[PDB]
């Protein structure tokens, strides 16, 4: 259905994927939505040594039909604490999604600088601001926010419960669990101005 | 005329410009002497960016005006 030269590309680079020794040791995956291939379901497993250390993170993969002369419109669709990457929307500040793209980039090497992006962000550079500088002004603040992003929606092993008494404390007000991970974790996990900013209206 | 780019790294870029010249132009000969994309930069005068379409008159750059390239960012 498409301009096939993304036809021809997307069958054999999504048949590269599944005969890699990265889908074999379970680093990155990709799937079938619809079988014209123009919308494909990408998924990265958290590198080690990271706070996406155990998680695994949904992509969502959309091919232009200028392919393979335009990249390809990769959004997460799992939720993730990241400068490069919105916590709200998932989209994605990688140069080789926008003007660095190269017509001899497959869905593999676009997965692997992904599943690379996650171990070495740029804050200099960011796409979610808040995330950034709670990554440049406070390090270790940042690693155990991811890590409870991680799980809470990447189904990794927990983050140490210093962070979720707080989750448990603004509950114990009737507020919503999801509304106060954000709110948390927006306003650097100071209660306060995160009940304060926890009321939309 | 000849105006001036003050940089990054304290780097001097000297350009031979017309007041009748777009800020496009202004950055299409920046990236012909310092390799640099014209859509990844933007140029601040008396600390205020200058949109592609005016050109340097209209922000009355005369000759010998300095400027400060801040290039956009990466992803971005």
């Amino acid at each position: 259905s498409m301009a096939n030269i993304a036809v021809q590309r997307i069958k054999r680079e999504f048949k590269e994927v599944l005969k890699s020794e990265e889908t074999s040791k379970n680093q990155i995956k990709v799937d079938l939505v619809d079988e014209n291939f123009t919308e494909l379901r990408g998924e990265i497993a958290g590198p080690p040594d990271t706070p996406y250390e155990g998680g695994r993170y949904q992509l969502e993969i959309k091919i232009p039909e200028t392919y393979p002369f335009n990249p390809p419109k990769v959004r997460f669709i799992t939720k993730i604490w990241h400068p490069n990457i919105s916590s709200v929307t998932g989209a994605i500040k990688l140069d080789i999604l926008a003007d660095q793209w190269a017509a001899a980039m497959t869905l593999r090497t676009v997965l692997l600088s992904l599943q690379a992006l996650l171990a070495a962000a740029e804050p200099d550079d960011p796409q979610d601001a808040v995330v950034a500088n709670q990554y440049k002004q406070n390090p270790e603040m940042f690693k155990q926010t991811a890590r409870l992003w991680a799980h809470v929606y990447a189904g990794a092993p927990v983050s140490s419960p210093e962070y979720t008494k707080k989750i448990e404390n603004l509950c114990a007000m009737g507020f919503d669990r999801n509304a106060v991970i954000v709110a948390l974790s927006s306003k650097s996990w100071d209660v306060e101005t995160a009940t304060e900013l926890l009321l939309s209206n | 005329m000849q105006i001036f780019v003050k940089t990054l790294t304290g780097k001097t870029i000297t350009l031979e410009v017309e007041p009748s010249d777009t800020i496009e132009n202004v950055k299409a000969k920046i990236q012909d002497k310092e390799g640099i994309p014209p859509d990844q930069q933007r140029l601040i005068f008396a600390g205020k960016q200058l949109e592609d379409g005016r050109t340097l008159s209209d922000y009355n750059i005369q000759k010998e005006s300095t400027l400060h390239l801040v290039l956009r960012l990466r992803g971005g």
